[PDB]
C-alpha cells in the first residue's frame, strides 16, 4: 500500500467566463492534499515552440466520493511550490477504494 | 439443557447506520449501493460468531436455561457470561405445575464465571423428571454503544469479512479478529468430574 | 469482581484532531469533518484494544468494582492498574442497606500491583450474599496530554490501521504496536492458590 | 511506587529545529512541508520508547519516587538511571504531616545502579502505612546537546520512522535503533529474593 | 540503491540575450557531481543531415531542493570529458528523494 | 563509577572537509556548505557508536571518572582503554573538601587494560560516604590524523550509512563496519568475583 | 603494553600512482577523475585493516613497545610479525633515568615468532614501576616493492573496495581478499599461562 510522503497544493480554477464563450482560468488554491509521487520514463517532448521537458508521475492520494473537495477532478492541477503537476486522469487504484492513481506531466520548458 | 433463546434481537438494536460507515466512510467510491437488510445478515452473522467462540452475548437478550440436575451440589455456572438479574427460577415437575421459588438462591455475578451459588449448601433440589428452568438476561447493555468497544470492532472487522467477499476464499493483522477475541473467550483447564 | 465502568470517556477529551494529523487526511478543505464520525470509532476501538493487553486505563474514567469475596484475606489487588484516590467502599448487605466504610483500609499505588491492602490485618467484613462494590477512578490522567507518549503513539499507531484498512487483510517495526505495548504489559508468574 | 514525572518536558528542550535537518536536509525534495508540531509529537513518542527500552531519562525531568517498603535494608536502587542530586527524601506519614530528612543518605550516583546507600546499616525506617517519598531529578543535561550523541540518533533513527509510515507497516542496519540502544539497556540477572 | 562511480562536469550556459530575441549560450562550466550512467538500448537516428548515433543513458546523481546549484535542470548539460550528456529531464528516483534520474542522449555524429 | 566526559570534542577537530570527499557530494560548487550543520551532526553519531561498541575514545577530550568503592583492592581498571597521563586522582571527602593526591598510585598503559595500580600495595583511601574522582585525558590523538586509520574508516563506513538512509531502512563486506570494529573491542571472559 | 607507532608512513611510500593503475588501467572509463589524496586515504584504510588481521607491518615503520613486565621468564615474543633489529631496549626507572641495555639479549628474527630471547636464563629485570620500552623497526621493506605480491594484492582488493561503494552495501571469490590473508595470520592455540 502507498507510503504517502509529499504534500500537494491543489489547486481548481474557477472559470470566469469571457464575453467569446472561452472561460478565463484563476487556479486559486484548494487545500492540500497528501500524495506519493512515482516518476516514469521521461524525456523531452516537442512542444509548440518549446522543447517541453515531461516526465509521467503517477501521483496516489486517498480517496472520497466525487461530489467531495477531497478528489482531485482532472480539471485541476497540483503545484509542490513552483512545480505544477497537471493532472491527466484519475483511476481509483485500490481495490477497495482506498487509493487514487492520478497522472501527470511537470512540463518544465527546458 | 436446551438454552434456548427467548427473544431474538430486534434488528433495530444493531448498528447498520454505523457499520455502513465502518464499511465505506471517509474513504470509498461513495457512500455507495449496500442492500441494506443484507448488511444486517451479516452483522447477525458476526456477532453470532463471536457470541459462539467468546460465550458472551453483547445485547442482552433474554435467555431460558432450562436442565435436568445440578451439575455441582450448589454451584451452577452459568454459560452465557456477561449476566444480570435472573428473572425467574421456576421449576415445573413432570406434569407441568410449574412452582416458582424467589429465594434460597443469590446470583454472584461475573464476566469469568457466572454462578447461582444457593444459600448455605441447599439447592433447589429437582422433581423426579421435572426439569428445573432459569430464566435469565445476559449481554452488556440494551444499545450497541454499552459494548466494550475493542468487541464491538471485533464484529465490525469480522462482519466487514462477510460483506467484502463472499465464498470461502483465501487472502496476520496484528490485532485482528482473533487477537480481539482472546481476551473475551473462556480460559478453562478443567476436563474433570468437578 | 465484575469491574464496570461508571462512566464513559467524554470523546471529546480523545485527540481526534491530532489523529486526524496523523493520518495524512487535507490541511484547508472547507469539509474538514466528514470523518469526526468515524475517527474517533477507530480511537475507541484502539484504545480499548491496548485496554485489555496492558491491562492500563488511559482516560482515568470512574470504575466500579463490584465483589464478593475478598481474593486473599487482606490485600485485594485492584485489575485497572494505575489508580488513585479509591472514592467508596461502599459495603453492600444481602439486599438493599448500603453502608458506606472507612473501614480502615490503605491503598498502596503502583502500575503492577494497585493493592487495596488493609491495616487492620483484616479488610472490612462481607455480609454473607452480598457484595462489596469499590468506586474508583484509575488512569493515566484526565486530557491526553497526560499519557505516558509512547503509549499514545500505539493508539495511533493501531487506530491508523484499523483506518487502513476495514476487513482482516493481511499486511517488523523496530517499536512497533507491539514493541511498546510490552513494557506496559502486566508480567506474572503466579498459577498457584495465593 | 508509582513514579509519576514531576513536570514533563517543555517542549522547547526537544531538537525540532534539528528533527527537520536529520528528516531532509542535504538531500531531499526541499525543507518540503511538515506540521511542526507534529514532528515534536514523534520525538516525544520516540524518547519515550527509548526511555523504556533503556530506563534512561535524557533531558534530566523532576521526578517523584513514592514507595512503601524499603526493598533491601539500605541500598534502594533508583530505576531511572542517570541520577543527579536528590531533591528530598521528604517522608510522609498515614495521616500526611511530611516530615523531610535532611541526612543519613548519600546518594551513590552511577549510571548503571544509582542508589540511595544510607550510612551505616541505618536507612529512614517508614510510618506504618506513611509512604516514604523522594523527589530527584534524573537524566543527562538539560539541553538537548548534553546527551551521548549515538543514544541521540537512536531518537533521530526512530522518530523519523513514525514520520516516514504511520501504520504498522512492514519494512537489519547494523548500527540501527536496536543496535544502538544495547550498550544502555539494563543488565540485570536477578530473579531472586534480594 | 545506486552506486555513484563517474565523475561529471555540470555545465550551465549563461543566456546572453541576442538583438532579435534568441540567446547565444556559452556552457560555462559549474560544479561536478558524481553519478552512475547506465546505458539504454542505443541505435543511430536520422538527424537534419547527419547520421547521429544515440543511447538513453540514464544518469543517477543525489537531490538538492529545486533552488540550489546541485540541482540539474534540463536546460543544463553534463560532460565527461568531451562527451556531452544532454539533460532531457530530472525525475527524482528514490522514494525517500536521496536520488534524481536524469535523461541523456550521448549523440555523437558517427 | 559514573565516567562523564569534562569537555566534548571541539567539532573542528572532526574531518567535516574529508568526511564531504568520502560521500562523493560534489567538487566545485558555489554553494559547498548546505551540509555542513549536518555532516558532523552523523560524524559525531558514528564515533560515539563505535566508542560504545570498543569502549575506545579517539580524540582525546579529557574524562572525569567519579567513584565511590575500589573495584579491586589496588587495580582499578579504567573503562576507556586508550589512555595517557592520568591528571588527578583528587580524593573528595564525605562533603566538601576536595584534597588532590599524589598518594604513590602509577599508572598502566594497555590499549587492553588501562590500570591505575598502585605501588604501596594499596591505593589512598576513601572517606566513608565520599567519592574519588580521577581527572584522566584518554584517546588515541588529538587530532584526526593521529587515529588508526581502520578505525578512522570504521567511522566513514559508518556516518556514510547514517548519511545515506535517515530511518531504520533494511540493506555482507569482508571488511565492514564490524570486522573493522572487533579488533578494537575488549574481550573479556570474567564473570566471577575477582 | 601501549606499542604506539614512532613514526607513521610517509605517505610518499604508499603506491598511489600504481594503485591508480590497478583502479582503472587497460580497461575503464579513462585515467577518469579520482581525487588523488583521497586514494591515499584508502590505501591506508587497507592496509590497517591487514596489519590488524595478519598482525604484519607491510612498510617497516618505526615502532615504541613499552611494556611493565615480561611474560615468560626469557622468551617476550614481539606482537608485529616480521622485524628486524631492536633499535634499543632502554629501560626507564619509576622516575625516568632511561638507563639503556646494549648486551644481554639477542633478537632472533622469525616471521612466526619473533621474540627477544635474552642469553642464558637472564633477561634484563624490570626497575619496580620503571617500566622496560623496546624500540624496534618491523616490516618488510623500506619501498612498496619489497613486499610479498600476494599481500600487497590483498591491499589492492581491499583497497578498491573502499572506494567502489562507500557505505557497508552488500554485494566468494576463490583467493579473494580473505584468501590472501590467510597465509600471513598468526596461528596460535594458547589460551593458557605460558
Amino acid at each position: 500500500r502507498p507510503r504517502l510522503n509529499r504534500l500537494l497544493v491543489l489547486e481548481e480554477a474557477v472559470r470566469v467566463a469571457d464575453g467569446a464563450g472561452g472561460h478565463r482560468l484563476d487556479w486559486q488554491a484548494k487545500g492540500e492534499v497528501w500524495a506519493e509521487v512515482t516518476a516514469g520514463s521521461g524525456s523531452e517532448r516537442a512542444g509548440e515552440f518549446v522543447t517541453l521537458a515531461s516526465v509521467p508521475f503517477t501521483i496516489v492520494v486517498r480517496a472520497a466520493p466525487v461530489g467531495a473537495a477531497r478528489r482531485p477532478r482532472p480539471e485541476q492541477r497540483f503545484r509542490e511550490g513552483a512545480r505544477i503537476f497537471r493532472i491527466l486522469a484519475v483511476a481509483e487504484r485500490d481495490r477497495e477504494g482506498h487509493y487514487l492513481s492520478c497522472f501527470a506531466r511537470e512540463e518544465v520548458v527546458a | 439443557m436446551m438454552l434456548n433463546e427467548v427473544t431474538a434481537v430486534p434488528g433495530t438494536a444493531l448498528p447498520v447506520a454505523e457499520f455502513r460507515d465502518h464499511l465505506r466512510l471517509g474513504t470509498g467510491f461513495a457512500d455507495l449501493g449496500a442492500e441494506d437488510a443484507a448488511l444486517l445478515s451479516y452483522l447477525r452473522a458476526a456477532i453470532a460468531a463471536i457470541e459462539g467462540r467468546t460465550a458472551k452475548a453483547l445485547i442482552s437478550r433474554g435467555f431460558r436455561l432450562a436442565l435436568t440436575a445440578w451439575r455441582w451440589g450448589d454451584m451452577q455456572t452459568l454459560p452465557i457470561a456477561p449476566v444480570a438479574t435472573v428473572t425467574a427460577l421456576r421449576l415445573v415437575d413432570a406434569a407441568g405445575v410449574e412452582t416458582p421459588v424467589a429465594a434460597g438462591w443469590r446470583l454472584v455475578p461475573d464476566m469469568a464465571r457466572p454462578r447461582i451459588e444457593a444459600l448455605g449448601a441447599m439447592l433447589p433440589m429437582i422433581p423426579t423428571g421435572g426439569r428445573v428452568e432459569i430464566d435469565f438476561t445476559a449481554g452488556f447493555g440494551a444499545s450497541w454503544s454499552a459494548l466494550p468497544v475493542d468487541l464491538a470492532q471485533a464484529v465490525f472487522l469480522l462482519a466487514a469479512q462477510y460483506y467484502e467477499l463472499r465464498h470461502d476464499g483465501a487472502a496476520a493483522m496484528p490485532f485482528g479478529v482473533m487477537a480481539l477475541i482472546e481476551r473475551w473467550r473462556t480460559v478453562r483447564v478443567l476436563g474433570g468430574r468437578p
